[PDB]
């Protein structure tokens, strides 16, 4: 087995930052209530979303 | 009655659901201004027509 390379962990942290991310993102949601805290999620939902806030407020 | 029938005209122009008005006549059957469509699948065909008729006095 090549010893200077392991691309077996390169796999394994390489998902393992994916995972993560898509972790945080969740943890976001569920302490706020709000399924779009920050823009990115949906460009067009977020939009909506305040033009209706104009006419409930 | 002047009071009455002036409300309906003012409901009529004034019903508006994100920035759209509703109850005008715009998405009539015979002569509409608007054709509303919704999408309520995942393919490229999968759409059905909305009617709302004019409510004005």
């Amino acid at each position: 087995m090549i010893i200077n390379h392991n691309v077996s962990a390169i796999f394994a942290h390489r998902t393992l930052k994916s995972n993560d991310a898509n972790l945080s993102k969740d943890i976001e949601k569920l302490s706020s209530g709000m399924r779009i805290n920050k823009a990115g999620d949906d460009a067009s939902g977020l939009a909506v979303s305040e033009k209706m806030r104009t006419q409930i407020a | 009655v002047s009071q009455l029938v002036d409300e309906i005209d003012r409901i009529a122009s004034q019903a508006e659901f994100n920035k759209m008005k509703l109850l005008t006549g715009a998405f009539a059957r015979l002569n509409p201004t608007a054709s509303m469509w919704f999408h309520i699948g995942a393919n490229m065909h999968q759409r059905e027509r909305v009617y709302i008729e004019t409510m004005n006095t």
